[PDB]
């Protein structure tokens, strides 16, 4: 006879985000193949690595750093390191991540000197901890995370900034997502004086990316922001 | 050689939307096709792009881009389906320091006035580099429909066809550096909504010259550098023979 | 694997809030639309993330400021929580249409069209009462009881292998058809009041349309779009 | 106990085209046998490949085509080769497939001269891609995909018009379908000047058919057009 | 297999509205019928996609035009779905009929009665009500709750082997019986309000009959209706 | 000889529907039945038909169409079930053009008056040539029920045993062309809504000449060419043996 069912007290909801399938109306549809499409996105990790463009102010901002002769114990730039600050807005890191509600990885800054050829010099790149005040000195900069990057081989330097936290994930639209203030700072600082050749243009720019790392992993998919489309 | 999404670009099946054996080859297909492209002063502000739409550029003669024998053969078939083979090259010395941003865009409608229908070749030597604009970023140029007197036209805010000015770097690209290299060498496969598109009407790829930082170089040195292009289809497979377009 | 294409697309979200009819229709003429053209205006909702005006594919989205007196209004609807997220330039995927009545206790029905047909436009007399032609139909008329929920699988339908996100070429000839594919949809859906036209009320009840994209597959990576900085 | 079930969200909706049952009212009837009809259709593709005529303007329409004495250089006929077209609503390749929404297949156009038995000549059959301009000239025919039928052995020639499509399907009801126009053309040109025989008739017929190839395939139906009743 | 016969009639479409009886009804009388019969008109869904006219097989369709006020209107029946995809000349099937209330929250109940058979026309009076004979009978009365679908599937129950789409000889002698079918039906239904006669109310209610080919096998292949050209 | 939806119409089984023995055979069985048509001339528009109905010819003599002794079996028995063999001659000789198509048309009423009961035979002989109208063309024409003065009679639009004119080559058929044969062969086997239909009243084939394209000669060359055909029983299956009808 009849199975008898005693329906439960969620009974004709339809639920956004249920896992689960409903019924076909139109099937036996043989779609046309798509074999010859290349680069298919599996996963969209895929372009949270790929390094794109930071934005800095000085809407006309710019990517990359002016590079001014004057020697200076601040810092050349020092943005902090949260992916709601609007050095990130604009990457594919802090646009695909801004979407999402935790994540959880390394990001990469992928620098490149774009002055000429024969400069020579020194550059300090100082990852801080959340501290109370923003580093500026670079007697303050030794101290915390450092590399120091020479314009030899090297005009292009990945520095990974590390993931030090109190919980797993971080909350990935917030300024301050934990102890007092602002989540971290890295800061190019320039350590020898930069020996630009004559005949050649004096302050040059240094051109940041926003990578992620290997293991860079994001969780809890949030309804975004349509403020793009205004 | 930056190839895209592949190992090998060259490889490609002929399309599964066609019953007629395709023209695969035609007089010369292991050439270049050289075209001029305009020169990159200090004035060029960042981000002013310059965009080459592929084979938009065989047809209008962009820069004396002249296609010899693959134009004429892309006016006597109906679709078309290659991957393409850019080449930048632009002599920067010691004596300049800047960053071109030499891509392959996919499928947008850089080359149409914010304000009508398409470019002419008086209009890209008025201007000499696109600014990048709020329209160019929020795709508000890309042509509106005309809706005509009944429907009031709304206010259009937004187009999918934008550039992320930022973000430029996800595509197939080089970064023609001041003080790495001097050429760019960009190899992309075939992309599009059917196994084979159009001839006369479609822009599957466009080559992206981009300045992201503006050009400096000290008064009485090396100035103002050309920017030269060589596109070359890898594999093409043209379908629908017919007589010389219209 | 939250940032997996095939789970992060498959989800419910809003598309268009479209009226019910309650006659047989006039689907809306193609552009341009001169004055004075007698039709059904906003009643269709045509599946489709890219930008739409009066239920055909558009090039761009465009809301209104200031809608004033003059001129018909049109339906402009966009996947809000699609292109924030769609790093890529072609997407197929299996359409999961839902659509839920904003109407209190509504017995309302949905109808569909494939991918390059058309709304069948006419009436034949039953009984001496105007029954439309799109009671009737080889496609799915799904019919909702009194205060339900429509939902119903779609398949990949369209004549092109994938959905273009971002489109370059010309589907008919040029000036002004750059940007605008022609078969990028899953069909259209439309509601209706399942009474014939004698007993068309005076209320013009709305309808809102749901969609889920099961099995979502994107090719070609590319960009996101532009996050003001004010 | 109960079997507890949570119903869903599309609870007590009659979906027209549901793939499955239902309760059965009446059963245990053994039908009368079939089994002495013969010629069972168990696909109507049995029909498509079946050669109908075509029709053809000058509701009085024709089905063959008068060869004029005049030779000329510009088509004798060239009909654009669209499911949609009216010259080819009353075949069963266009009136099958208009009921459905997407075709893939060669349309084979079989020739038959109705003329004398001791003419002699040539036709040229060109097929042309959709081109922004008809080809009128027998010079811009030859350039086509062309095939040169003889009064020979030959007074019946089926020109398999060939599958050349930016999509795996076609929409079968649309006059545009494709990039500017019209979808291609097929063209029955004369080559050399006909000999007809004296006291033999002059100006003789050619009559057309339109089948369907053997690789013709049909998708999606839909609701069909009920102007046929009226 | 989108054209297989099995496949394609194997959908709910319309066959008719039909309205609601609210007593003992009289069976249209057969024709010709005279002025003066009291009788009950329209009430019955002749289940078949031939042509009807007062509940009974016909031999053409006729619809009204200009309908005034002198005699009575008769409710004439056709599947437009099923001509326009009928290329063949028998067709057996088994029935899968829904029943869709066009009236708001309606409690209706759906006789039916075999193909040869005939309705049970009269009243017992039950606690000094009219109860009609309709509620009772071997035959399926199915019951809908207060604003619920009746859906069963009915066999190929008719004395004929199959149905014949087109059919030529004469079932009674000749003069106008030519082409004129007398069991091709599978039965007839008829939707009646289950409360007895005193209990009749003043409004006419009207109800929608839906039809699914289950099991479609197609014999003979025959033509397509003929498409205008204007 | 072009069989019709089997290899062999001359198998067939007894009827499942009676119960005695089948009158399988009579007196003259392996003969044909030859009957005059009316002859085709240059007058005759495109698509004017002229149906042949099988049994129906037998009956009424349809052109001197004498059954001899099958007609004298088909009145003596109730149920009847045979498949078809027709064969249409033409004369058609070098001198005219034109192509007929005569075809085995299932289950149609086109013996019937567009306005009427069934026709004679002088009004077989005053048109001619029945002419593809509108009425044959929508079914308009099979007879119309006699609803009575109660019902308002609705305005018949369609009957489903129409002729769609420009798709009768889907019917057994041959086309009798003038330059590639001069007669057509057509087999086909019983078809029927039941295992065997009646004697008196059924029609469950059509032999059906059209015109195609029509007839052109010159002046003073062969003239008018009549049109034959041979009506052939393929294995008949006669059920219900009672006397002569009335």
């Amino acid at each position: 006879g009849p199975i008898p069912t005693a329906p439960r007290e969620n009974s004709l909801m339809f639920l956004s985000t249920t896992p689960d399938d409903t019924v076909p109306a139109y099937g036996n549809v043989r779609t046309p193949p798509v074999n010859y499409l290349p680069g298919e996105i599996t996963d969209l990790l895929q372009l949270a690595r790929i390094p794109t463009l930071m934005a800095f102010g000085r809407d006309a901002y710019v990517p990359y750093v002016a590079v001014p002769t004057q020697f200076d114990d601040k810092p050349l730039i020092s943005f902090p390191i949260t992916l709601s600050d609007p050095v990130y807005q604009n990457t594919l890191v802090g646009a695909i991540s801004s979407n999402f509600a935790n994540y959880r990885g390394c990001i990469q800054i992928t620098l490149t000197f774009c002055g000429p050829m024969m400069a020579r010099g020194k550059f300090l790149l100082s990852y801080s901890p959340p501290n109370g005040t923003q580093p500026q000195t670079l007697s303050e900069a030794m101290q915390c995370t450092y590399s120091i990057w020479d314009i030899g081989l090297n005009s292009s330097w990945t520095f990974v900034i590390p993931y030090i936290s109190p919980s797993d994930y971080r909350e990935t639209r917030a300024i301050t997502n934990s102890v007092y203030s602002a989540d971290g700072w890295f800061s190019l600082h320039k350590l020898t004086k930069i020996t630009l050749p004559p005949d050649c243009p004096q302050s040059p720019c240094i051109l940041f990316f926003a990578s992620a790392g290997e293991d860079y992993t994001l969780r809890l998919p949030v309804d975004c922001n349509p403020s793009y489309v205004f | 050689v930056l190839c895209a999404y592949v190992e090998d670009p060259t490889k490609s099946d002929p399309p599964s939307s066609s019953t007629d054996q395709p023209t695969t080859t035609f007089t010369a297909i292991d050439r270049w096709y050289t075209g001029r492209l305009n020169s990159w002063t200090k004035a060029v502000k960042t981000f002013s792009f310059q965009a080459v739409p592929l084979p938009g550029a065989f047809l209008s003669r962009q820069g004396g881009l002249n296609g010899g024998a693959f134009t004429a053969t892309l006016h006597r078939h109906f679709l078309m389906k290659c991957g393409w083979q850019v080449q930048v090259q632009c002599n920067l010395t010691q004596f300049h320091q800047g960053a071109l941003l030499v891509a392959m865009v996919p499928e947008t409608t850089l080359d149409v006035k914010p304000d009508g229908k398409a470019k002419s070749l008086q209009e890209l030597n008025e201007e000499q580099w696109v600014e990048m604009s709020d329209d160019y970023r929020t795709g508000k140029n890309m042509p509106f429909q005309s809706l005509g007197t009944y429907y009031r036209p709304p206010n259009w805010t937004w187009g999918p066809n934008f550039i992320n000015p930022y973000q430029v770097t996800v595509f197939p690209h080089q970064i023609l550096n001041a003080r790495t290299s001097t050429s760019v060498d960009i190899n992309v496969p075939y992309i599009g909504e059917t196994p084979t598109q159009s001839s006369e009407t479609q822009n599957s790829w466009t080559l992206l010259v981009m300045v992201l930082v503006p050009l400096d170089y000290k008064e009485g040195a090396t100035t103002d550098p050309e920017i030269t292009f060589s596109v070359r289809p890898t594999s093409p497979y043209f379908n629908g023979l017919r007589n010389r377009y219209t | 694997n939250h940032t997996n294409v095939k789970f992060l697309f498959d989800r419910s979200r809003l598309l268009n809030v479209i009226k019910v009819l309650e006659k047989d229709a006039v689907f809306p003429r193609p552009f341009p639309t001169a004055t004075g053209t007698q039709q059904d205006d906003g009643y269709f909702c045509l599946l489709t993330p890219r930008p739409t005006v009066a239920s055909r594919p558009a090039t761009r989205f465009g809301l209104y400021v200031s809608p004033s007196d003059s001129g018909v209004l049109a339906n402009t609807s966009l996947d809000f929580n699609f292109y924030s997220l769609a790093c890529f330039t072609y997407f197929r995927s299996d359409l999961e249409v839902t659509v839920v009545s904003l109407e209190p206790d509504l017995e309302f029905a949905v109808g569909w069209f494939p991918s390059g047909s058309e709304y069948q436009a006419s009436s034949f007399v039953y009984d001496q009462l105007h029954v439309p032609y799109h009671f009737t139909g080889r496609t799915p008329r799904a019919f909702a009881s009194k205060g339900g929920k429509v939902s119903f699988v779609l398949p990949w339908n369209s004549v092109s292998s994938v959905l273009p996100v971002r489109w370059g070429g010309a589907s008919k000839l040029s000036s002004a058809t750059r940007g605008l594919p022609a078969h990028a949809d899953w069909g259209t859906i439309y509601a209706f009041i399942p009474r014939p036209n004698e007993k068309k009320s005076t209320a013009v009840k709305h309808v809102a349309v749901y969609i889920r994209y099961k099995n979502a597959r994107a090719w070609c990576p590319s960009m996101l779009p532009f996050r003001s900085y004010k």
